[PDB]
């Protein structure tokens, strides 16, 4: 009785731990693709003085 | 004699403002996705004009 017990409790943490993995995995590529944005914004701004520089 | 002197001094100030409404307009007409847009060197020098308003 005391070993299944044991038991059931390590698989429902097993179970909440993989939840909480794949929903990190979204959080982490949404910030990935934010960085790249936010370069295409760098490369915007600096264009935009040197045209002005002529 | 003058009068000649002075329009060919106006006459240069209107080329360099047709020419800085043109340049200003670019730079507003570049967006996002554009195709000339890249990370330039040294964005932030000030050059040796430098001329205040």
């Amino acid at each position: 009785r005391e070993m299944e017990s044991f038991y059931s409790e390590l698989k429902w943490q097993e179970k909440n731990t993989l939840e909480e993995i794949a929903e990190l995995q979204g959080d982490i590529r949404r910030l990935e693709e934010d960085l790249r944005r936010k370069m295409m914004n760098l490369k915007l701004a600096h264009t935009r003085l040197e045209s002005r520089t002529y | 004699c003058l009068l000649q002197e002075i329009r060919q001094q106006l006459n240069s100030d209107h080329r360099d403002k047709m020419e800085t409404l043109e340049i200003d307009r670019g730079c507003l007409s570049l967006n996002l996705t554009s195709p000339n847009i890249s990370l330039k060197v040294n964005p932030t020098r000030i050059p040796k004009d430098s001329t205040t308003l």
